[PDB]
């Protein structure tokens, strides 16, 4: 999982 | 917004899809080639070329089962194409390279006609 | 094999089809949640989730154009889901993680799980 | 494009  | 992403969920999405196309589940059309048969999801069919988004959103064509594209069209190259976009990968190939392309124009995936335009001017 | 591959293009297929989602272009199921109606495509709900790939090889089940989910299950919980899966973003926030979770749970989504888990255990 |  990201920071998009 | 303020969402967090998942990275590898597109391609989990494309690897499902394609493991449900392998096992002939939810299938929806038939694509005809010069007697060369491939079932396919219309969605997929869509989502990666324009000339299949066009069909598919017609309010007659959206109905059909069976769609036959232009007798010019080689099976291998098709073949090539689908595989490409439930995979993301493309066997491309000297010996195919012409067929190729020349389904990618047709079926309007522009991406492909681009890789097939700069590998074919690496060659000359 | 000796495929080339194109980085953008499960990310582009995705975008594409959440763009027939939102046209309600070729969406053959309606999910039903707390009297809250949901159109999908049958292929990306099996593609996300364990629950709907059960439900949708099932061979009466597979037919259904209406599924109605335990009433237990949120629809905003849902409908954030239901956007991540056809987009890979996941609005999570404090106000909703637990409904959020709870969903994952039942729809068999364990990536969702796994970070909501993460989150819980962060503010403990 | 890339060799994957
Ligand atoms: O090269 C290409 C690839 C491609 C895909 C599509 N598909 C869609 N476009 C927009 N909204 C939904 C969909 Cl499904 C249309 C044109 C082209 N041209
Ligand atoms: O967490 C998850 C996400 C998820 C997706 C699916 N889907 C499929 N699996 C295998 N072949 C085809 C499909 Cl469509 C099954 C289980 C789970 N569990
Ligand atoms: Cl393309
Ligand atoms: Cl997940």
């Amino acid at each position: 999982w990201v920071i998009p | 917004d303020s969402c967090i992403q998942f990275t590898r969920h597109a391609s989990d999405v494309l690897l499902n899809l394609n493991r449900l196309r392998s096992r002939d589940i939810l299938t929806d059309v038939v694509i005809v080639v010069s007697r060369e048969q491939f079932r396919a999801h219309k969605t997929v069919l869509m989502a990666c070329s324009g000339l299949f988004y066009s069909i598919f959103t017609d309010q007659l064509k959206c109905n059909l089962s069976v769609i036959n594209l232009d007798p010019e069209i080689n099976p291998e190259g098709f073949c090539i194409l689908l595989d490409f976009m439930y995979t993301s990968r493309l066997n491309l190939r000297e010996g195919n390279i012409m067929a190729v392309m020349a389904t990618a124009m047709y079926l309007q995936m522009e991406h492909v006609v681009d890789t097939c335009r700069k590998f074919i001017k690496a060659s000359e």
